[PDB]
């Protein structure tokens, strides 16, 4: 719908996507109850990735709404969430620096730098890859 | 008639000074002359105490003294109270001459025995100060025992005794300063508001704005009160359960726009956090969703001429904040979603 051009029916789907990663849990295998996926939909990397995509895919519509606060929550939750990310901070370090820039933005810097893929499904990782900017690392050394 | 006024100004001097500590002169005469200016009085109350002029000339002097005194700086006297009060002004003196420790010895002696004959005048067609005082102590046991022994405080706050008790005072009150038209109530209960317990005055105000009327001036008058003092009105909205201000709304039209508008900005300053899939507000004092949910919940259990009001300036600020089908995004959605 992102591509289509509908913000509405866009903001929808991602709320819906992260209503079902919060207001549920994957992992109930309390009950073997048919044949199910083992191990591409458990992995705590596959939620962890998944809440940090669909945060920044509803953070870029707040963005194009112009409702940048918002944009703010969404991204300052998927730091909370995948630290290991990189695409996450890059986000929220360009609105901090489009706002209110430098306490903020160097606090995180310096997160980064402290803080420095093992088995993500493959539908997850090629969709990480497609919304990623390419002027990433640039923006990281300013 | 003008033979009145000067008797009873000089009682009521009397009768505030009866409570005040300088008693060491006093003797069986002033108590005697107190007793029978009191029986003079009570006995006007029974001859021409209806359908007069000197009754309404009498009222005048009573609420021009009441109000010259205010309940403001010099003393906060009582007083009493108005008309009816008449019937038991020599109760009111006696029972504060009791309260009153300086009261020397040998008058008290001669007042408890003035008061307190015995069984000697058993026999009495006019109900005498011994037997008015029998009744007062019989009731007063009766309400402690009532009280203890089978009261409830009714979740329903209008049906509740004392609340409608309270209610009918204060409505007294106010139909007198109405007539009496010196000072406006505007003043009287802002006055009022200031000075006295505030959880208790707005519950009753509350339960006032119910009673069906008695002679509706007194409603018509608080409301006016309340729409012109609005820091009151948000306490007020904030401090009392839900069906109260709810069935508050459906006999007066003229709060319903405004309230409503005193929670949609309520609705507006919390944030949602996809955590906890909830409603939050970020100071100690913003109404839980649940205390919101509630009051729209008790709105939406209501006559039809509220249901369309309330339903309405939902739709109007759900389409406001983007018509959303979906929680995590609109409080208003939210509710609508919710009420089903
Ligand atoms: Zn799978």
């Amino acid at each position: 719908w992102v591509q289509l051009g509908a913000q509405k029916v866009a903001i929808s789907e991602f709320s819906r996507c992260l209503e079902l990663l919060f207001r549920a849990t994957p992992e109930e295998k309390e009950q073997g109850a048919a044949f199910n996926c083992e191990q591409g939909c458990k992995s705590d990397a596959a939620l962890q990735q998944l809440r940090a995509a669909a945060l920044i895919s509803r953070g870029l519509e707040w963005v194009a709404s112009g409702q940048d606060t918002k944009a703010l929550q969404d991204f300052l939750l998927s730091v909370q969430m995948c630290p290991g990310n990189r695409d996450t901070y890059f986000h929220l370090l360009q609105t901090l620096k489009r706002l209110d820039r430098r306490d903020e933005a160097t606090a995180l810097w310096w997160r980064l730098e402290a803080q420095t893929l093992w088995s993500l499904p493959l539908y997850l990782e090629s969709y990480l890859s497609w919304i990623r900017p390419s002027d990433r690392d640039a923006f990281l050394e300013e | 008639m003008e033979s009145l006024l000067q008797h009873l100004d000089r009682f009521s001097e009397l009768l505030a000074v009866s409570s005040t500590t300088y008693v060491s002169t006093w003797d069986p005469a002033t108590v005697r002359r107190a007793l029978q200016w009191a029986r003079y009085l009570r006995h006007i109350h029974r001859r021409f105490g209806r359908h007069g002029p000197i009754r309404t000339a009498l009222e005048r002097r009573l609420h021009n003294q009441w109000r010259q005194e205010g309940g403001f700086g010099r003393g906060p006297v009582p007083g009493l109270a108005n008309f009816q009060a008449l019937g038991h002004c020599d109760v009111l003196l006696s029972l504060r001459l009791l309260e009153n420790r300086a009261l020397g010895d040998a008058a008290r002696y001669h007042l408890v025995q003035q008061l307190f004959p015995g069984p000697g005048v058993r026999d009495a067609d006019e109900e005498t100060l011994q037997e008015s005082l029998a009744r007062l102590a019989r009731r007063r046991s009766a309400v402690h025992m009532l009280r203890f022994n089978g009261y409830r405080e009714n979740p329903n706050l209008q049906e509740d005794s004392l609340m409608k008790t309270q209610a009918e005072l204060l409505l007294e009150r106010l139909q007198e300063v109405g007539k009496a038209e010196a000072e406006r109530p505007a003043r009287f209960l802002s006055s009022l508001w200031e000075r006295l317990p505030q959880n208790n005055f707005l519950k009753v105000i509350a339960v006032a704005l119910l009673q069906p009327p008695l002679s509706g001036e007194g409603s018509q008058v608080l409301v006016h009160w309340l729409l012109g003092n609005s820091e009151v009105f948000a306490a007020f909205c904030r401090a009392l359960p839900a069906g109260l201000l709810t069935l508050v709304t459906s006999r007066h039209p003229a709060l319903s726009p405004v309230y409503l508008g005193l929670l949609t900005d309520w609705g507006q300053r919390l944030h949602y956090d996809l955590q906890k899939g909830i409603w939050v507000g970020t100071e100690s004092q913003d109404v839980p969703w649940e205390e919101l949910h509630n009051r729209f919940q008790s709105l939406c259990q209501a006559p039809p001429p509220l249901k369309d009001k309330v339903l309405t300036a939902l739709e109007t600020c759900k389409a406001q904040d983007g018509d959303f089908e979906v929680p995590g995004l609109s409080i208003w959605t939210d509710l609508l979603l919710a009420l089903r």
